[PDB]
Parts: C-alpha cells; structure tokens; sequence
C-alpha cells in the first residue's frame, strides 16, 4: 500500500 | 477480440468502437464515437484506498477509433 500504490498508478500513466 | 467467440453478432469497424485492451489490461467493451467511455480504474492493485472518488473517462473519436491516451493519472491513494 504506502509503496505499491505509486507503482499501481505509475502503471496508470502508461495507459 | 475481447469477448472471444462469445461476443455476439456481426463483427466490423465501422462508426462503432469494439472491444478494445490497455497496458493494465482494460478490456474496454463495444462503444462509438462521441461516446464518454467512463470506468473506475483498478487501483486495489494490492490493497490500498478506502473511499476511492475517482475514474477513467475515456471518450472515443469522432471518426469512429479510439481516442489517442486516456486520463488514469486521476487514480491516487487514500490522503
């Protein structure tokens, strides 16, 4: 969560 | 091809969008264009946020295609 949800959105950006 | 031999009828570009996948694997169904194709993006990629406000508003062209990029930057943590 405090650290996975960044790369979750980072992933996010890429869409 | 996203809903597979079970998609329907027909099957044709035409003035229609159709089933359509993204890098996180949004399957994003059968639309057209000027249509604002909206979705609550996965961000439970774990188990983070506890109200979740936001959404992927995700139009389709006018020529009848997908737009270019889609807005899932809105998607953010529980602050």
């Amino acid at each position: 969560l405090a650290q996975e949800a960044h790369k979750n959105r980072k992933l996010l950006e890429i869409i | 091809y996203c809903h597979r031999t079970t998609i329907g009828n027909f099957s044709g570009p035409y003035t229609y969008c159709n089933t359509t996948l993204d890098q996180i694997g949004t399957c994003w169904p059968q639309s057209a264009p000027g249509a604002l194709v909206e979705r609550p993006c996965p961000e439970y990629f774990n188990g983070i946020k506890y109200n979740t406000t936001r959404n992927a508003y995700r139009e389709c062209l006018e020529n009848g295609t997908w737009a270019s990029r889609v807005n899932y930057s809105h998607c953010e943590p529980i602050l």
